[PDB]
């Protein structure tokens, strides 16, 4: 259509959109459908039932968390559905969802039918001219404006590391554990628990939510630091009620790099980026050593990239200049690489046409997509 | 207004609203890592003309040829 | 020579080790009288413990000290630990070391200060602190299962596979007998009897331990409930006062499989049981299915078996042998698993003896807990 | 068949009514039934035992007065029906009752005997086409205008929190005490023993309660009044003698802060209040602690609101705003409330008619307003 495309990251914890072609998405609000669980009594009440966006944060005591979107994977399709329209409504965009072409991200290595179903939503409910599926790492790259670099990030689900040289994606080192943000912030509502703070309402895990993203730094000696004494720093909770946080607060984000904490044997994400690199040619892990690009919001802890460097000189072979270069705009480097991909005059070549959809089906989404 | 004289226990003197006195990041700035900048617009203009040829590609597992690449061509 | 102390939210069961039942059974409840004036005369005590206040109900209030498996009170729990030692079982705890019970997922500060009070106080020379799941598992004859273990504060699910825990696949609910109680409470007050105060709780919990079954199909139940009238029975109170229960009986403990009539925004105990064995390994399930052990004393319900049973049945898979231990000893599997497990030739080198906490302090329990 | 709603605000000690859309109920008395002391055996005497309101008060020292309702529950309905049939006669209305729609108000957590024999007598005896037994919080907040609330009201005989936020009753938060004005005035006469005078009678009961609505002050500190000397400031009796009532003019509202030192168990106005804030979730505790609404007659204290702040700050945790918003139309704020809801439009679907109540009967009622 001779129209602006609709840049959809539609990651696991904020599901952030706008239009393609510019700066900053206009959009941010999180992934979860908020649904009442008391009963409405005094006339003049809020209605609806189904809260998203600024609605459902302005008022989670009445609703229960839900989230659609486990792990990267759909879980919830009417749910996703309805997150969906709330991005095409008067609320957030006020376009239609059957006049732009939409760039959808995705994790890489999801399974097959979420992105089979995804297309079926946006060619069957939604009628959409033209949908691409993406990789997150890709589009990455494309807002630092480097082609080389390897793109280790960590958003709320799922942790990878893709390794490019000059745009040609190795598709083989690719690394993927299921254990990011909301999986770190599982955790940290057990320690929390194990301090005597206990949290079990759905619409009290995003406390726990903010209780991580404020105060948990990630020390540089785990069992040097795990066997003395903090000063048991205090928080204050939107209640009023202050809570000591204690030794949880270094102890729970160790999961990143050590999985066995939550009980499942994996690797961490040094050990996801250092196997990223080594399972790649020998002439290329130099360059893959001294270009690492960060991204995703959990790697925005205290002391996360010093951490990265300590783990890797640990792993890499000595004398090799390592490089971690990570951007300002972490939480939106991959929407202003949609941008910039969607904004370009080869990006009408690249697409998946309705026509072509109608035709075949699966086998063009599979067949155009990484 | 007019409640007080037709209502016997409506009094007043009654201070309506009983309150108390209404009171009144730095994890980017790391020297690990190598913060850039990022700019749409020096991007765009990078990659503002570099084609991709999509003439008769494939991602999915079918196995018929011996590799497969995507994205051929270019300008 | 070895003594077991099972401290629950409820009861108090303690006695010798190698007994099959244990000598001091009574409701772990302090009260003090009501603080007049007025004066008494002829000498009365200052706080009633045990069946001291369950006699003396009628005027004093019942403060439990056990809210949850939490300690809130240490000088009322110190009070019924001196009761039981010099009162119940009629022996100093210096000449005996002891064994005391603990619920999973228990914060740090009540297995610590457990410890610190048992030492200090008492002047004990060992004490172990084990968790209730582990000493059920005991007593029922198996060393593989998982226990599906329901106090009146707590109720917890811990799988075990041959000997070993997985501490990982642990759950735990809050929603137990007390809240049961409480829902009781407010349904017997909705069918036309208040039960305001404490000391009516007792009596609320009396109707529920002695009227109160699980239903097998509870819509079914319900729908004959109010249509038929024969399910309607009697009880007397301790007052010549007589009462009629028709829907209480088995609506009572529908909470425990429906956790949404008290708006806990959780699972049921059917489905923590499911979802405890799908957090273990996939190799190890088929075990657990057939050893699914039940405990405490809120699993005393009649037919609670057959609901869970069923349950289960229509969770797991369809080649799944779903079977259901309930034991009729087991409202004191936790007391007779202190027992062997305190009468073991193996124990003895499990305990802490009294200079190591001279020497460590409060933090070897959790070096030396499990 | 529709004509002018009449809001019949219902109550342990003031019953109240008036049609729709009047500001101020017109036909306002307690609510009790008069009959005299000498059984009556011919005429030349208080005739026909029955005086209610106005009649009732041209007599006191010849009457035995039999108040039928406790608590909020009827225990009397005759006298209930013969009241109602009051308000319906010569002196209060003057209407049918077979053509004005009534509203009717209850307090949380009643008996359903209660609701099923109301309407026995709304659609059997006075065939009223329309009937919707309201609440008693929600009212309070129509009378306000106000969406959030916690509305802490004070009949005579029941005192309750209901948090509503946002048209939003959460009732798992409900905190329920059955102390108010008149045990307040029981206590009273308790203490006005101590002081000297006795009364024992009922209708030298309501002389008590006189003697309540006139003086009776809430300091901040009780045992700052009870140090020093008290003025005594007289009361002149409505037989024409004078009492220096002293230091029970503020040693009787202490029940509903402090009903300990009676000897009676609750845990009081102040905690009724934080328990029920306290019970609800974490994220709306902030704005319903600066959202407080008062309703009922017992809050009318002097130096209720000010000792209802210092207890307040006493539970919650500082630096948090609390608002306890008393609007000058307490006493009728729940049949102003009630008169705004039956004057809506969409009032309408909320009652129901004869036929409709003749089709089920109490299951109509409990599914229709429930
Ligand atoms: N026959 C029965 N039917 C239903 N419930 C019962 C019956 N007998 C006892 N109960 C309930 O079981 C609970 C007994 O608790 P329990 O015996 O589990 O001790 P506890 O203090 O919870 O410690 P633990 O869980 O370690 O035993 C009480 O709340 C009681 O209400
Ligand atoms: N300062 C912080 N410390 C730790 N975690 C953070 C911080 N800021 C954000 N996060 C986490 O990062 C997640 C957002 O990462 P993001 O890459 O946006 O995920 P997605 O791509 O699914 O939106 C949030 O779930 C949040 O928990
Ligand atoms: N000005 C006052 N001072 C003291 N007590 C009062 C005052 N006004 C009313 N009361 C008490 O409050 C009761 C009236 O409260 P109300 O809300 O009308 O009760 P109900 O809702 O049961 O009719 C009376 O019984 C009286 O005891």
């Amino acid at each position: 259509i001779a129209n602006q495309p609709v840049v959809i990251d539609n990651g696991s914890g904020v599901i952030k959109a706008g239009f393609a072609g510019d700066q900053i998405p206009k959009y941010c609000f999180p992934n979860y459908v908020g649904r009442p669980k008391h009963v409405r009594v005094m006339a003049g009440a809020l209605e609806g039932d189904i809260f998203i966006g600024p609605k459902a944060e302005e008022h989670r005591g009445l609703l229960s968390i839900r989230y659609p979107m486990e792990h990267g994977i759909v879980k919830d399709w009417n749910d996703m559905e309805r997150i969906w329209q709330y991005v095409y409504s008067k609320d957030q965009l006020q376009t239609f969802s059957e006049e732009h072409p939409v760039l959808l991200t995705e994790a890489p290595l999801n399974p097959r039918k979420n992105r089979e179903r995804a297309a079926e939503v946006f060619f069957e409910t939604f009628n959409v001219p033209a949908l691409f599926i993406s990789m997150q790492a890709v589009l990455s790259l494309y807002a630092t404006g480097r082609t080389t670099g390897v793109v280790l990030d960590s958003g709320d689900g799922v942790t990878h590391a893709v390794p490019i040289y000059e745009g040609f994606a190795m598709p083989h080192s690719i690394m993927r554990i299921d254990i990011a943000g909301r999986d770190v912030s599982r955790f940290l509502r057990l320690y929390l628990r194990k301090e005597g703070y206990d949290f079990h309402s759905s619409s009290e895990f995003e406390i726990v939510k903010a209780i991580k993203e404020r105060a948990c730094y990630l020390s540089i000696n785990p069992q040097k630091d795990e066997t003395l004494e903090t000063e048991k720093a205090q928080y204050y909770l939107p209640d009023g009620s202050t809570i000591e946080i204690g030794p949880s607060r270094f102890r729970a984000p160790e999961l990143l790099f050590r999985p066995d904490l939550i009980g499942e044997e994996s690797e961490g994400i040094h050990e996801v980026l250092v196997f990223a690199i080594q399972k790649s040619d020998m002439d290329l892990r130099r360059t893959l050593f001294s270009n690492i690009v960060l991204s995703g919001g959990s790697t925005l802890f205290k002391g996360f990239g010093d951490r990265l460097l300590s783990e890797v000189k640990k792993l890499a072979p000595k004398d090799v200049k390592i490089r971690i270069s990570a951007p300002q705009e972490r939480l939106y480097s991959t929407w202003i690489g949609g941008s910039i991909l969607a904004s370009l005059d080869t990006f009408k070549k690249m697409w998946v046409s309705k026509k072509e959809y109608e035709e075949d089906g699966a086998r063009s989404i599979h067949r155009k997509t990484f | 207004d007019p409640k007080y004289a037709d209502l016997p226990g409506i009094a007043r003197n009654e201070p309506d609203v009983y309150e108390t006195s209404d009171l009144p990041l730095e994890e980017l700035t790391s020297t690990s890592v190598e913060h850039i900048i990022v700019n749409p617009n020096a991007a765009y203009d990078k990659f503002k003309d570099k084609r991709v040829g999509t003439k008769g590609l494939d991602f999915s597992d079918r196995i018929g040829k011996t590799k497969r690449t995507g994205y051929e061509s270019g300008e | 020579a070895a003594l077991v102390v099972d401290n629950g939210s409820g009861m108090c069961k303690a006695g010798f080790a190698g007994d099959d039942a244990p000598r001091a059974v009574f409701p772990s409840i302090v009260g003090r009288p009501r603080h007049q004036g007025v004066m008494v005369g002829m000498g009365q005590k200052d706080s009633y413990v045990g069946d001291e206040a369950q006699s003396k109900r009628g005027i004093l209030t019942l403060k439990y000290p056990i809210e949850h498996g939490i300690v809130t009170n240490w000088d009322d729990m110190e009070k019924i630990w001196h009761h039981t030692f010099y009162n119940e079982l009629r022996v100093a705890p210096e000449e005996h070391p002891v064994l005391l019970t603990e619920a999973p997922l228990n914060p740090k500060a009540n297995r610590e200060k457990m410890t610190q009070i048992m030492f200090e106080t008492f002047n004990t020379p060992a004490m172990y602190v084990a968790i209730q799941a582990v000493l059920s598992l005991y007593a029922s004859g198996r060393t593989t299962g998982i226990v599906m273990d329901s106090g009146d504060g707590v109720t917890h699910t811990v799988p075990i596979y041959e000997g070993y825990a997985l501490p990982h696949a642990i759950l735990r609910l809050d929603l137990a007998g007390r809240d049961l109680t409480d829902y009781l409470m407010k349904i017997l007050t909705e069918r036309g009897y208040s039960f305001t105060t404490t000391a009516e709780r007792e009596i609320v919990r009396d109707i529920k331990e002695k009227l109160c079954y699980v239903a097998l199909d509870f819509e079914q139940e319900m729908a004959t409930a109010a249509s038929s009238s024969s399910l309607e029975k009697s009880y007397e109170l301790p007052d010549g006062q007589v009462i009629t229960i028709g829907n209480e009986r088995f609506r009572c403990p529908e909470a425990l499989f429906q956790p949404s009539f008290l708006g806990m925004e959780s699972c049921g105990i059917h489905e923590t049981t499911f979802n405890s064995i799908m957090k273990c390994d996939v190799d190890i399930r088929k075990d657990l299915y057939a050893n699914t052990v039940l405990s405490g004393g809120t699993t005393m319900y009649p037919g609670i078996a057959d609901r869970m049973q069923k349950e289960i049945t229509a969770l797991a898979p369809s080649t799944m042998k779903i079977k259901i231990i309930a034991p009729p000893e087991r409202k004191y599997s936790v007391w007779i698993g202190g027992s062997i497990l305190a009468s073991l030739s193996t124990f003895q080198q499990m305990w802490i003896s009294k200079q190591e906490y001279d020497e460590s302090g409060p933090s070897i329990v959790h070096r030396k807990c499990f």
